[PDB]
């Protein structure tokens, strides 16, 4: 059982989506997330005539405001009986002390605490821009469906009609169908991000591949994100106008690994459309009596006297994140 | 056992801060659930303050060029209005209005033994009862944090500001947290003004460079507690344990394939066989009383007991064991317990005058190591308000302004505990010859006495005319 | 073991408030039951106050420009008033009509050493038999809650009302409980009055900032209860197990595989043959008279017996550990225990002075810390009654007036026990080095003695002059 | 064993007030059956009064304006009358008329140590054998309860009638008890009358505010009582058992499965067996004649012996159990056992005269404490009861009424027992310091020793113009 400041990390590496589209982080003192609540778009047209002013001005009244955060507290062991990750010889006489092992491997073992939350809203981010609907579930819990309200026009498919797949692997041009599907975004689409294959029949196309700048080009900061998280995310290069991207990341669930993405899916919007990381309730009488009901995570390390004596490390986490326009991205599935 | 706690390999200062919170709170409780702290504060008390604190004023005449005749009619005054500020019988020095100069020193000496550290600020009182508007109000150790409780930074360690050289310029004084629901903030106070005035008092012993707090006391006190613990609850077994009895029923029976064909029967299904010996075990304890004493004995049919085979039964040791151990710590926090809890085993003349001078020295060492700072900051900041209402008159020669030379000025000693005795016979041939080989000052002699030489001589003549007048003998 | 008493890790004051009740009744509990406390507070009288308390007036004369001679005889009228005013025989200077000053500081400092703090409260009397209306009841640390027992505020902290600086305003006293059944109201006592007045004396000794309350005896004696306990059980059953013996009969019979199964025919359906066994056991029994002693032989027919096996047969060791603990919190609590209970074991000479000087150094550090506050407070409220009344005068030269410096005016100290007593030669070589040498003055040669100068050479002529009157030699 | 003796958890008036019958039924019970009762109030009785309790009246002459020399005069002649009053040989100063004043002192001291309180009172005499028509009779604790034994109530408190402020009005005195026959009455009685005459003279030291009652002596004496029992107890069984002798018969016989076999048939129908062999082991110890010693071997046929196997078997400890139980209790208690049953082991000359002076010491404590009370009461009702009848002749220069000053002028001190000797050297070597400094005057001198300064100059002059006139040398 160490302190709660023994939670320092500074690594903050979640692939593009938390960090970029969902910064809107919104943790509560209140279990639910109330949408009427939070301001989100604020009503911003409106003046007065020019002898007095008008009325009081709210948060808009949001239609729908429950839901209920994914309340995720999971815990493990930092049992002193293994041998830890040793990185290179580093004075192996500290990880004998009982000490240093026990706090490295608190550090090892929270890490993989909050990339596996990481990952887990990673894939709530993936369901919410691919269909809008989010599925708040488990056992021993009801399945609830958290819908932003992802249009039919953002649903459409590129199988309906005449396929990629079933066109000129050399003449044919798919920026005609870039434009058809990015019309309808209610905004400018700059990332083109594609699953592996996705991108491999987008770029089968010549006109594609003799389109596409290849160049750096340095556009925006994408290129220091590429660089940060070389790892799943890949800046194929410019199209001309937009940039052309690849994610390839892998979830590794319970007894096997798959990748976080469809086989064929493209999500049409801008990098700068607004996401919400409403956060519920954090049930722990620690976080309550010194405040932390409000909040993004809560750790701790902590002994259980008795039949299971022993002594563990527990996260706590509430998110219930979600995209403020859904109509912001339109979801195709490809040929 | 030496997971519970746990000592890094680093400079003490760092080694120290990280863990500083959680080493007090157990200092803490040590000090609250043990008795050892109180006795060894009340010691250091009655040691090295004793019954009062005496000011003794020598501005430095000689090289200051003020003759020694207004020094010490200087110092008279001084001292005067010092004795007659201190004695406020309504408690009414301190802004908690509730400590006078004696509890300033005991608060200021037993906080800076705990912590190593003592902090007083001089507040303006404005009480009128009184012709001198300084008050020194004591200041929490909890109470210097960094702003908002943030760790250690750059220039901002602990609650400290300082340099890059490290000179401390200020503070962050956390909001006071009795009742135990008022927040923390913290509020900017600088050690000292730029003119010498002493405003934050801030006395602590460094064990070594950029070191910002004192010692500890229960990073070298976990031992008596698991010590204790351990003897504590060793003596239970042992009493508990000196006749614990069982009290089973056997019998012959046992006719070994017999009774394992029995109960082999019994289980498969002929359970009347073993129904039938219950029930005639159950008339047999119920026809017998089979009773041992004021209890019965508790119901055993045949062919169970219990195997209270011991252990190894060599003594334990513990005797040699606390004895090596309250000697070894004993010498080691310093105050011997063959009077921290007394024991009079084979101690002998010279064990007990030895041991007596070179304790009383060492208390000697801290009283002037740890009291001195506070006395000599007090009477400063009482100086200079006193030389702001002019109370008492600087020499009209001075070589330096009072503002320049406050060192110079406000140079004093202090007395501490009264005079010591031990044996009488040491004392009074120490005196005697003293006495006789001039080898003994005014100011070492009311030293080793407790006393003033003027007082002494005035009140002799007031003896020596009392007794020609009443017809006594001089 | 530490179940049933529970250190919190915080500050002393947050960790004694919350369980204030709980040690404060066990407290009780144990100073009830136990006779250690009873001797504790007999011997903290003896040694601080003794026979009486002695009241001596020292008027600031130097630094207020008062004529020493004006002062010694205004202290001479005001010690003739004060001594006649104390030696009421009615019992009368109490608002309870039933204690003397004696027993005012008797109860005083009983409960400051219990609680930690004492409450005084200078009330108005209003029967004529004596010139000063002003008599001292003291009040209960029962009554200081928070109005109607609320649990400590902001500024309501455990019934005193504070600022947030935490200077004491005033104080909820709740309505005495006694008999069992009356309810408590909470009435609004100021701590002083402004002009100086001393209204309630609350004296207390805080061990930190913001304390309100004192020490404590049981949370450092719960370990002698359980000892003793301990002790106390453990010879209870050494002394009833020494010789208990189990009587019961045995026989050869036991013919095993024969035995089995006539117990198993007699289970199925041959009860007859237990019947007729035991029928024939009882005629055994009673042909036999089996008689051991006194006593009859319980009765057991044969093939059962009890197995009084023991445990381990090393020596308890408590000697040793209560020798040990005995030591342990004997100069833990402060007063030896080779007095406490008395022990005369290996007891040596330097053993006896050193032990005593020190120890009645050290009561006098606790008089002088715990006494004087008292004995000034009354004195004050006693002094300023004689001033409205003018029963003595004051120096017609004040500097300043009598409530501007009360403090100055009211300076006083007091005498406690009378005249040590350890060893003879041991105070006679001091009383003749100290003659002969001269260093010792009229002030502190009366606190060593426990007399006074000027009585003792007015009683000197009496005595010289006696005898030359009768013939005697001077 | 904490069943039979039960602690509630209040303040202690509140805990004892309940079970005030109880713990001093229990507490005559051991005062009556064990001999530690008598010792102490013997002890205390010698220790406090001793041969006598001496009166010295000492007038406020100082404060009262009076001469000394007249008060002196005036002194001598109340001392004289006292002395002459109080020597009365016919018991006759009581109105049981079976008690002098030595008694009075005797059985007020021994009632004020057993229930810490007594109650004397001064009623009008009618036999006219004196000149003083004032006797004192002391009146049993059993009388004060609540009229007609009613439990405590508002105002009216275990018998004492007082105010919500808790001022002793009056008491509700039970009619006596003896013969064990009388029913009791309540009857009113104030505590004292308005004018300051002390009527019912009710002198208990109260351990708390509020309080009714004094101390016990059970409540800590109930550990003796089970102690001796225990000790007492396992004496005797140790005595009993060290040779208690099993005197049985075995044969070689036991043919197992034969033997099981007879037995069965015998249960059965085989009967015959067992008498045939009944009366062969009968045959046998009729021609055997089976002795041991002086006695016959109980009789005892083949096949039955006890089993005395034992307990363990380690020494019992009670040894240091009882030293340190008793060094433990008599330093409780208070007077040291090794004179309270007298052990001379080990002790040494520091020892000797080291716990003398302070047991002694201790014992001027108590006699100042609970004898002065008695004694200046008496003397203020035997005082007033002179100055009623105009026998001693007050100061005409009175500053004060007698009525209004009788605690200035019924000022008064009291000698108890005699001279103390101890070791010889020491007092002498005392006295011949004290003669030769003069730090002793005729007041503490005379207390010292037990004697009066005039008397011993008046006998002087006496000494030496016998030596002159007979031949001696003066």
């Amino acid at each position: 059982a160490q302190l709660l400041a023994a939670n320092e990390q500074k690594f903050k590496f979640d692939p593009l989506f938390l960090r970029l589209f969902f910064r809107e982080s919104y943790p509560f003192t209140t279990e639910k997330v109330y949408l009427s609540q939070i301001p989100g778009l604020v009503n911003m047209a409106l003046y007065v005539s020019p002898i007095v002013s008008g009325e009081v001005i709210r948060s808009r009244g949001g239609s729908t405001s429950e839901f209920t955060p994914g309340y995720v507290k999971p815990k493990h062991e930092v049992n002193p009986q293994m041998t830890l990750r040793r990185l290179p010889d580093e004075d192996p006489q500290n990880l004998a002390d009982p000490a240093y092992r026990r706090r490295r491997i608190i550090m090892q073992n929270m890490r993989d605490e909050e990339l596996a939350i990481a990952q887990v809203e990673e894939m709530q981010a993936v369901s919410a821009v691919l269909k809008g609907k989010y599925t708040m579930t488990g056992e021993a819990f009801d399945p609830v469906e958290v819908d932003m309200g992802r249009s039919e026009e953002n649903n459409i498919t590129q199988s309906g009609g005449t396929e990629w797949s079933k066109r000129d692997k050399s003449t044919y041009d798919p920026t005609d169908d870039i434009e058809a599907y990015a019309l309808n975004a209610s905004g400018v689409v700059n990332i083109i991000v594609f699953d592996p294959k996705g991108w491999a029949l987008f770029r089968s196309f010549k006109a594609v591949k003799e389109k596409l700048d290849t160049r750096r080009g340095s556009n925006s900061e994408l290129e220091t994100a590429v660089k940060d998280l070389g790892k799943a995310v890949s800046y194929k290069g410019m199209y001309g106008d937009v940039a052309i991207v690849v994610y390839s990341g892998q979830y590794v669930e319970n007894g096997v690994k798959k990748n976080f993405l469809p086989d064929n899916t493209m999500v049409l919007g801008n990098t700068q459309a607004r996401g919400l990381r409403t956060y519920g309730c954090i049930q722990d009488a620690d976080a309550q009596r010194e405040g932390i009901n409000a909040s993004a995570r809560y750790p701790k390390n902590w002994v259980t006297t008795g039949d299971p004596a022993r002594e563990f490390t527990m996260i706590q986490s509430a998110p219930l994140m979600l995209l403020a326009d859904p109509d912001e991205f339109v979801s195709v599935q490809l040929a | 056992q030496l997971r519970s706690w746990n000592p890094p390999s680093e400079s003490v200062d760092a080694a120290l801060l990280p863990n500083f919170t959680r080493g007090n709170a157990r200092a803490d409780d040590l000090v609250r659930n043990n008795g050892y702290a109180a006795n060894a504060i009340q010691l250091h008390q009655d040691h090295i303050v004793g019954s009062f604190f005496r000011l003794s004023h020598r501005p430095s005449w000689r090289y200051l060029g003020i003759g020694e005749e207004e020094a010490r009619a200087f110092s008279r005054e001084v001292e005067a209005a010092w004795k007659e500020f201190a004695e406020d019988d309504c408690c009414c020095i301190d802004v908690e209005r509730k400590r006078t100069f004696t509890m300033m020193i005991r608060e200021g000496v037993a906080m800076h033994a705990f912590n190593g550290e003592l902090f007083v600020q001089a507040t303006w009182d404005t009480s009128s009862s009184r012709l001198f508007r300084t008050q020194f109000r004591m200041v929490s150790p909890k109470r210097i944090s960094n702003p908002n409780n943030t760790g250690d930074s750059r220039n901002c360690r602990a609650g400290v500001q300082i340099n890059d050289s490290g000179a401390a310029l200020g503070y962050y004084v956390s909001e006071d947290g009795y009742p135990g629901w008022m927040p923390q903030k913290w509020t900017w106070i600088p050690r000292e003004l730029p003119g010498g005035r002493a405003s934050f008092i801030h006395v602590f012993e460094p064990v070594e460079d950029g070191q910002t707090r004192g010692a500890n006391v229960f990073y070298s006190v976990m031992e008596q507690m698991k010590m204790l613990d351990t003897l504590q609850n060793t003596q239970l077994q042992s009493a508990i344990v000196k006749a614990m009895y069982a009290a089973t029923i056997e019998s012959e029976l046992d006719t070994q394939s017999a009774m394992d064909f029995i109960l082999g029967a019994n289980s498969q299904e002929q359970r009347e066989r073993l129904t039938g010996w219950i029930g005639e075990i159950a008339a047999y304890y119920a026809a017998a009383p089979v009773r041992l004493g004021g209890a019965k004995v508790p119901h055993l049919m045949p062919g169970d007991s219990l195997n209270l085979q011991t252990a190894q039964d060599t003594d334990n040791g513990y005797s040699v064991f606390e004895q090596s151990l309250l000697r070894y710590i004993a010498a080691g926090l310093g105050v011997s317990y063959e009077q921290l809890s007394r024991n009079y085993a084979q101690m002998s003349y010279s064990t007990a005058r030895a041991s007596a001078n070179e304790s009383w020295a060492y208390f000697m060492g801290r009283r002037k190591f740890v009291a001195s700072r506070q006395a000599s900051q007090m009477f400063l900041c009482w100086l200079e308000e006193a030389i702001v209402r002019r109370v008492v008159t600087l020499p009209s020669k001075a070589r330096f302004s009072f503002q320049e030379a406050r060192s110079a000025w406000g140079n004093c000693d202090w007395i501490g505990s009264g005079r010591m005795a031990i044996d009488g016979l040491k004392e009074v041939q120490e005196a005697v010859m003293l006495i006789e080989a001039g080898l003994s000052t005014y100011e070492k002699e009311c030293a080793k006495r407790g006393d003033d030489y003027q007082e002494i001589f005035a009140q002799q003549v007031r003896e020596t005319m009392e007794r020609r007048a009443a017809g006594l003998k001089p």
